[PDB]
């Protein structure tokens, strides 16, 4: 017998990709799943991830705080223009909005 | 009594966590909101690319459709990275076999 | 004498301070009577988690807040600074929510 | 025993003060006072249908009790997707 | 090659239907095409909805009791209640004819 | 032996029960399919069909016209409160739009036909 | 010597374009366009005519709806006139725009 | 020889003041400011890209050089602005 390493592992991924490949043929997404499909997935869904957190983290640095918390997720997806349009239709509770007070309703000093 | 197991992906939003900021952490909520997330674009690319191989008339869902799902769902330079990240780690997974 | 902020300075003031926020701003009880009252309408003795009563007043408050904006830009659009209820209608009839 | 719902016209506790509120994380600056009871109306008609939904989701599971994965597959059909409370 | 693969449709049906509700009207194949998509539009949302369900439930099974809670879900109110009714009824004299 | 019963005759629709079967197993919906699933879609299907049908062969009689057409449907569609909300997030190719002029831009002034 | 008032005409091309259901964009220019909006997408494409008048039936549907908003917005600041701040307000509300 | 196909340029001129005019009289506007036009045919350009672009993708996913109806129908759908007529 050979050693167990994870799919993950030989990917070099963090992600579950044994898990996706099960999600996915449980899902009723097709009849069938190829061994390339999770491995691929699992990488996506890993790199969105970190794109989130790295900018997350970046939010809970400026607000002096060590934990990311809703309203420093919020904050970094509705700054980045790309993240924003994937999640556009989507409500991050605890997340509140970005500051803007329209320009005509400031005073005129 | 044990309780029944509830399966997330918090383990690894960590993991990734560690790598990105390694002095960060997180809360609940946020972990919530994470886990809400994946499961929401897993949910995204596993249709659109359900969807794909259907009308191509294929029984099966390769990377691939994976990709050509991701080319549809997310947003130019977020796409670009997607599949960057997606290939690499295809052609090395296939390398260990 | 005594000191007093002409109108529009402790309203500006607000708006910072709630956007700066995330605390829901409807009070919980009353919420929470209200989604029972609404519950009753379509199912008798009805039970909730209240995570459930949670995620619809997050939910609640998010779409209001959102239609608020909406309804700030029809007000302004009319050469106005004061929401009324035409704006909110026409806000709903462009998002397609309405006739 | 058994404890009757008595539906006391809870709409109204929707406050003006809470209704204003929202309008500041809205941005809103300056406010009709026929906006309160339009929001109170608007508001129903949002609860309503969102509640209607995650008590069919309710309804089919078998179950008594409405739980927060109702809801959020409730504000997933209505194209209200919230994220934190599972799913 | 030489004959052109075969591309199902509800065209004999929506025909069939059509002279059930107005014996001496036709259609042309654009109107026909519509309903056709229509049809196809529908079927897609209702079994989506159902796929949901039993998936939300942990049932491997798409029922009748799931189209009818699907049905509840996507159509408005006086057209679900008809179309519950149709549904229903359906069933029924199906059962009967055994 | 004793064959040839369609099952849609047996529901009493003339949509096909059948095929409606087959495209539940087919597409990904569901490991298993139950007996009354079909059946059920199937007639709501046929329900469905036949109110735009009846709605717009409506429109086509109206028009003096023995065929329906895509404007029949749209027609028929958006006069109709509850069709129109099915359909809203939907365009029918060669329908058009319902008569409407806001009344703002009228000019008020009555004074009328023979 | 005669002359109608202007709006009169307006009105009765109102009442012309909501009668009927034919397309109002002219088709080849439309099809050039297309085909040039291809080219930054994939090199020396063809394309199916009926995918072209798909795009056309799509394209004006998209647009007439979102004159239809546009003047809502005109009419809401007291105008009769349509003006870009109205089709950016439309678009602003609909989530098409930022 | 043998000589593949040439580059088009600003047609989105084609798409002209008339037209324009016709179809927000069928969208029931009755005047028209001169600054529509032009910026009518900036949204009707973005409408396009984001259409074509999908549909594009989805002939490349079926390894083909020619757009299909389908492939236009597929991409309104993702888009939201499901279409009935052409192959639903
Ligand atoms: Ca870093
Ligand atoms: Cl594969
Ligand atoms: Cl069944």
């Amino acid at each position: 017998r050979a050693k167990a390493k994870t799919r993950s592992s030989r990917a070099g991924l963090q992600f579950p990709v044994g898990r996706v490949h099960r999600l996915l043929r449980k899902g009723n997404y097709s009849e069938r799943v190829g061994a390339g499909a999770p491995v691929y997935l699992a990488a996506v869904l890993e790199y969105l991830t970190a794109e989130i957190l790295e900018l997350a983290g970046n939010a809970a640095r400026d607000n002096k705080k060590t934990r990311i918390i809703p309203r420093h997720l919020q904050l970094a997806i509705r700054n980045d223009e790309e993240l924003n349009k994937l999640l556009g239709r989507v409500t991050i509770a605890q997340g509140g909005v970005l500051p803007n007070i329209q320009a005509v309703l400031l005073p005129k000093k | 009594r044990k309780r029944s197991r509830k399966e997330s992906y918090s383990i690894y939003v960590y993991k990734v966590l560690k790598q990105v900021h390694p002095d960060t952490g997180i809360s609940s909520k946020a972990m919530g909101i994470m886990n809400s997330f994946v499961n929401d674009i897993f949910e995204r690319i596993a249709g659109e690319a359900s969807r794909l191989a259907h009308y191509n008339k294929r029984s099966t869902i390769t990377s691939r459709e994976i990709q050509t799902a991701v080319r549809l769902l997310l947003p130019g330079e977020l796409a670009k990275h997607a599949v960057s990240e997606g290939t690499k780690a295809v052609t090395k997974y296939t390398s260990a076999k | 004498k005594p000191h007093r902020y002409r109108p529009g300075t402790v309203a500006l003031r607000e708006i910072r301070r709630y956007q700066k926020s995330t605390e829901l701003l409807i009070r919980k009880l009353p919420f929470q009577r209200l989604v029972r009252e609404i519950a009753q309408d379509f199912k008798t003795d009805l039970r909730f988690q209240s995570s459930a009563v949670m995620a619809l007043q997050e939910a609640c408050e998010a779409y209001l807040v959102g239609l608020f904006e909406d309804t700030n830009l029809c007000a302004i659009h009319a050469k106005r600074v004061t929401i009324m209820p035409k704006d909110i209608q026409l806000a709903r009839r462009i998002r397609g929510e309405r006739a | 025993k058994r404890h009757r719902k008595v539906l006391r016209d809870n709409i109204q506790g929707i406050t003006k003060p809470a209704i204003r509120r929202l309008a500041r994380r809205g941005g809103v600056k300056r406010i009709s006072g026929l906006i309160y009871e339009e929001t109170r109306g608007v508001l129903k008609v949002f609860l309503e249908n969102v509640i209607r939904d995650a008590v069919t989701y309710t309804e089919h599971a078998k179950r008594k009790t409405v739980t927060a994965m109702d809801v959020v597959y409730a504000l997933k059909r209505q194209g209200r997707t919230l994220y934190g409370f599972g799913g």
